[PDB]
């Protein structure tokens, strides 16, 4: 009966995750200062962000909607694999950032003799391919293989979260270090965020896939309370990685007048 | 659509820019420093320790660096002092020895804080030498202080009177977000390329948080 | 010294202009700028053909 | 005597005022208001990486060269935004450049303190430098070609000098001044030319003879920029004190008062119109305003670029107009 | 100063395969597209390959396609056509031009010496007569003829005229019908329609003697005319 408002909400996602990376696309295309070979990252999240919420969702809410996949064997059998292709996209183009960040805070000169674009590029090109080759393998349903989705879900989740983890503590202490006192709550607020959003939106889902399969099977009715709020990151994400860059700061003002 | 001599003309601009544009990556890396004194400093002291414009670079730890030291334009620096306004940071060059010649260090405070709050050049680190400690610290104990700044009310020396001036300097940095590094030469020391350099990766590394920011 | 007995000699050859009056001047320029007003393009916009930047 | 320099200067001032009746705000209010006017972008040309502060179009009226800090020099084709040409420069910082009216030569300068002339049309079909004119002590401020063998700079010694290109030697030089020069524009004739300095005054110059013949002043601060009129029988002058003013070469005086309560900021650049019935001037605000010739009501104004106007030049033919900014962006207006 | 120089040439047997090398000097050559026309031993010319300056586009006739290709190498400084299964008529006289394309070019200004051999739709021009008697003194006028119209949008017609000398390798007179090549006397003076297209020597000398040609360059094939020679009646 409410349904009407559940398809609003779904428009609303559409359009904001739309207007979000369409906005940091053009922000850093139109902008000199913006012109650094870091920038390609936040293009190709933001390429995947706009195919993932312009094309899977709409999809995903047809169906459970009414409980039936009207259409056959086709698409169903591509569909599932574009969906893990585009959202593992986004989990290996976040990890990637994070260790390009690190690796630029802590020796800086070494690495800063590799930025040109075709590092860049080819880090961009070998996280699709890696992405591809877990996607791939091997009443639209899902997979049940356990040897399958526990390793997907590990692989997927468990590595990048742990160097997530490792590489922003790494560079809090860093920080801290060279702190030697008004910024210290000013960034250590800033921090937090950018790993903060990151788990709590997608830490249940895989959480419950490595349980609920494997060990004991326990469903509940929150499953699908987790699948959306496994969508609504690749929104949050590209206003967490501009939000606090001036130059976005100065792209997104000057698009605004 | 269009015919063969414009196609040529177009593959031709095409080459152009691809050129242009290695050209421009090429040179994006090194890093450019610029050397900013006051008449009698150490600056030809530390060019040559290693009629207009004079740039000399030099390569240490597989990093180039620009130097550039205008001091043959006997013109206004307020203009002209836009040109270098994307550069990684600057150096300053005082003495300690003298500063009662005039006085000396009236002038050259007056000139570090002109320099140092300007319109535009207001984020960019500054690196602080002080060369010639021998004469200095042969003029003070014989001819103490004076010292032209009144009111100074501390021990007599040494490193007292060193730090109070240094202090003096650090002042007056309105600005967060800059920092000015400091360092005392003799004249005959064969570091300063080192300090420079650790003054150099400090600053790329506090740009990259910047970005990162952290903020 | 010098500077003065260049700034002098200098000052006298100003002194011999005439000087012309001003509003015949302004009239001429007045005159000048509506004669030529015809033929500049920025003054009067070019129909959207014939323009060399589309 | 100072007291008989200042005596001459009492006694020319009166004479002056004697000769002034118009004001110039009662006449010329008859004729019809141009209003407001629109202009619109054209092209963009984006192959620069760093900050440009020199243009000029060239006499065909469809090419031009850019000058910009990361040492190259563009020769660019407006009606395609093709880049014709793309000449390496020996010292990287550069403040100017000049295009020679017959088409075969460019000239540029700057800190160096040097103007290079380069040849284009060469049988090996490549660039070269013909001549190194080093004789200024301060830098170079710019540069325009009397014709394809003498060309006239100024420099920051307060002083300008002519040259011969092909001997490489100058043959005139002028010192009255007494302040930095920072531009000058050569009248229509090719016989008589101005310059703008740093003492707040403007003097005209005689080329032949290479004597100053009149003295221009009343203006508060710096100037920037200056052009001559169409009919090379007045000129505008830019300036630091975010004003503009046009002073009559046979008057003698003053005329326009160019300022806006609202605009508190410097004035990189001017130029005419064909007509001279539009008045251009770049501003440090990052958008540049169109003033009515006779008038003093702003027009119109330019959108862009970030930061911030530098050089801008007026087509023979009029058809455009062209604009540089700091942002390594140029833009064509019509 | 700038001159090519190239020797390849021989006598091979019906396809037969032979390379062809010219080597440059005394310009940026590596900054130059370079085209070969060939010559038949009798009369003629007609072009034959081309290859851009970064060898980024290269182009072909017909009866050259499929059986020979063009390659260079800029350090080297040298220029190489390769002849493979060369056939009976392929005989001929070889040359190896020089071609830059920007903003007022002049394209096919200087041409090379040339290099014997023996063995054993596209726009069309029309010239008429092949030979006219002329002497010294008094003006004269030669008309080339095509199909298509050259006038292109942009309003420039594409259209050359070259000048070979008896025994002398040929040179470049007019390019684009309106403008004059450099180091040529003013009295030449290029003028035509859009279809139809003539020419004006004034103040003829000995000097002039010899054959001339027309060409475009608006589409390729580059097609070039008929050869109309003059005498001293
Ligand atoms: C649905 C899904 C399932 C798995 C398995 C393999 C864990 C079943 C995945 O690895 C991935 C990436 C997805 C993609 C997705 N989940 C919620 C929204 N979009």
């Amino acid at each position: 009966q409410v349904t009407l408002t559940l398809v609003c909400l779904a428009g609303l996602l559409m359009l904001l995750t739309v207007f979000g990376n369409v906005l940091v696309i053009i922000a850093v295309f139109t902008s000199r200062a913006l012109k650094a070979p870091q920038n390609l990252f936040l293009v190709s999240l933001a390429s995947a962000d706009i195919l993932v919420a312009t094309l899977v969702i709409p999809f995903s809410l047809a169906n459970e909607v009414m409980g039936y996949w009207y259409f056959g064997k086709a698409w169903c059998e591509i569909y599932l694999a574009l969906d893990v292709l585009f959202c593992t996209s986004s989990i290996v183009h976040l990890c990637a950032i994070s260790l390009d960040r690190y690796w630029s805070i802590t020796q800086a000169i070494e690495y800063n003799l590799k930025r040109t674009p075709r590092r860049i590029k080819a880090i961009i090109i070998t996280v699709w391919v890696i992405s591809a080759v877990i996607s791939f393998p091997p009443r639209c349903e899902i997979n049940d293989q356990k040897w399958y989705v526990i390793s997907s879900c590990i692989g997927s989740f468990f590595a990048p979260c742990l160097i997530m983890i490792l590489v922003y503590v790494r560079i809090y202490q860093i920080a801290k270090r060279r702190t030697r006192q008004n910024r210290e709550k000013r960034f250590t607020f800033v921090l937090a965020v950018v790993i903060g959003v990151f788990v709590v939106c997608w830490f249940p889902f895989f959480f419950t896939y490595t349980l609920t399969a494997v060990g004991c099977s326990v469903p509940r009715t929150l499953f699908k309370f987790f699948f959306w709020f496994g969508y609504c990151n690749s929104s949050l994400n590209p206003v967490i990685y501009t939000i606090f860059n001036h130059d976005f700061r100065r792209a997104f003002k000057k698009i605004l007048c | 659509t269009l015919s063969a001599e414009e196609r040529a003309a177009l593959e031709r601009s095409k080459a152009i820019e691809k050129n242009l544009k290695e050209d421009g990556i090429s040179a994006a890396k090194d890093v450019k420093l610029l050397l900013l004194g006051a008449g009698e400093s150490g600056k030809s002291t530390i060019v040559k320790q290693m009629t207009g414009i004079v740039e000399t670079h030099f390569t240490f730890k597989n990093l180039h660096f620009r130097l550039f030291d205008v001091g043959g334009q006997r013109s206004e620096r307020k203009k002209w002092i836009h040109c270098f306004e994307d550069v990684t940071a600057i150096i300053f060059c005082v003495a300690l020895s003298g500063y009662d010649q005039v006085n000396r260090m009236h002038e050259s405070l007056m000139l570090f804080d002109s320099i140092c709050n300007n319109k535009f050049f207001i984020d960019t680190s500054i690196i602080l030498f002080l060369n010639k400690k021998d004469l200095f610290g042969e003029k003070i104990k014989k001819s103490p202080l004076t010292i032209c700044f009144p009111e100074y009310t501390g021990p007599n020396t040494y490193e007292d009177a060193a730090a109070y001036i240094q202090a003096q300097f650090e002042s007056k940095n309105r600005s967060p977000n800059k920092e000015i590094y400091c360092h005392m030469t003799c004249a005959t020391d064969t570091n300063n390329i080192q300090v420079v350099f650790d003054a150099v990766t400090d600053i790329i590394i506090a740009n990259n948080l910047r970005g990162c920011g952290l903020y | 010294i010098a500077q003065a007995r260049k700034l002098v000699e200098q000052l006298k050859m100003e002194a011999n202009i005439d000087r012309i009056k001003v509003s015949k001047a302004a009239a001429d320029l007045m005159a000048y700028c509506e004669a030529h007003a015809k033929e500049d393009p920025l003054l009067t916009p070019v129909p959207a053909s014939e323009n060399p930047f589309r | 005597l100072r007291q008989e320099a200042e005596q001459l200067k009492n006694q020319i001032r009166d004479a002056r005022k004697a000769c002034a009746d118009a004001t110039l705000s009662q006449i010329t209010n008859n004729i019809d208001p141009v209003g407001r006017i629109q202009m619109r972008t054209r092209r963009t040309l984006r192959g620069h990486l760093a900050k440009i502060y020199a243009m000029h179009w060239g006499t065909d009226s469809r090419l031009l060269v850019s000058a910009s800090q990361d040492g190259k020099l563009i020769i660019w084709d407006s009606y395609t935004t093709n880049k014709v040409h793309a000449i390496p420069l020996r010292s990287s910082w550069v403040m100017t450049c000049a295009y020679a009216p017959s088409g075969n030569y460019v000239a540029c300068g700057g800190l160096d303190n040097i103007c290079s002339i380069y040849n284009l049309k060469t049988r090996e079909g490549n660039v070269r430098v013909s001549r190194e004119l080093a004789g200024h002590t301060g830098y170079l401020s710019c540069c325009r070609f009397l014709d394809d063998n003498q060309i006239v700079t100024s420099s920051g010694d307060t002083t300008c000098a002519l040259w011969d290109i092909e001997t490489g030697q100058q043959t005139t030089t002028f010192t009255g001044h007494t302040g930095d020069v920072m531009s000058l524009s050569l009248a229509p004739d090719t016989r008589l030319f101005v310059s703008g300095a740093c003492d707040a005054s403007a003097k005209l110059w005689d080329v032949r003879e290479g004597m100053c013949r009149q003295t221009f002043t009343g203006h508060e601060s710096d100037i920037n920029a200056i052009c001559f009129f169409p009919n090379g029988n007045a000129f505008a002058t830019g300036s630091d004190d975010a004003t503009c003013r046009l002073f009559d070469l046979r008057a003698d005086q003053e005329l326009m008062t160019y300022s806006h309560d609202n605009i508190i900021c410097g004035i990189t650049s001017v130029s005419f119109s064909k007509s001279g019935r539009l008045l251009l001037a770049g501003y440090d605000d990052f958008n540049c305003n169109v003033w009515d010739a006779l008038k003093a009501d702003r027009a119109g104004v330019l959108a862009g670029h970030d930061n911030r106007v530098s050089c801008l030049g007026v087509t023979d033919d009029g058809m455009a107009v062209a604009t540089g900014s700091w942002d390594s962006f140029l833009k064509i207006w019509n | 100063d700038v001159q090519l120089v190239e020797s390849g040439g021989g006598l091979v047997q019906p396809g037969g395969s032979r390379k062809l090398s010219c080597s440059a000097s005394g310009f940026a050559f590596s900054s130059f597209g370079m085209h070969w026309v060939r010559q038949a031993p009798e009369k003629g010319l007609e072009w034959v390959a081309y290859i851009s300056s970064g060898s980024g586009t290269i182009y072909y006739a017909d009866t050259v396609k499929g059986r020979f290709t063009i390659s260079r190498d800029d350090p080297k400084n040298t220029l190489f056509l390769q002849m493979t299964s060369l056939r009976s008529e392929d005989t001929a006289m070889y040359y190896c031009v020089r071609s830059i394309y920007y903003y007022g070019s002049s394209p096919f200004d200087f041409w090379g010496q040339g290099t014997t051999l023996t063995v054993s739709s596209d726009i069309v021009m029309t010239q008429a007569t092949s030979s006219v008697p002329v002497t010294p003194g008094e003006s004269v006028s030669i008309s080339c003829r095509s199909s298509k119209s050259l006038l292109h949008s942009n309003g420039n017609t594409y259209l050359y005229w070259f000048l070979q000398r008896p025994g002398q390798s040929p040179q470049l007179l007019i390019y684009r019908m309106s403008n004059l090549a450099s180091g040529v006397p003013d009295r030449f003076s290029g003028s035509g329609s859009g279809t139809a297209f003539t020419l004006t020597i004034s103040r003829l000398e000995a000097e002039d003697v010899g054959v001339y040609y027309c060409m475009q360059h608006l589409e390729y094939p580059l097609t070039f005319g008929a050869g109309t020679k003059l005498e001293l009646k």
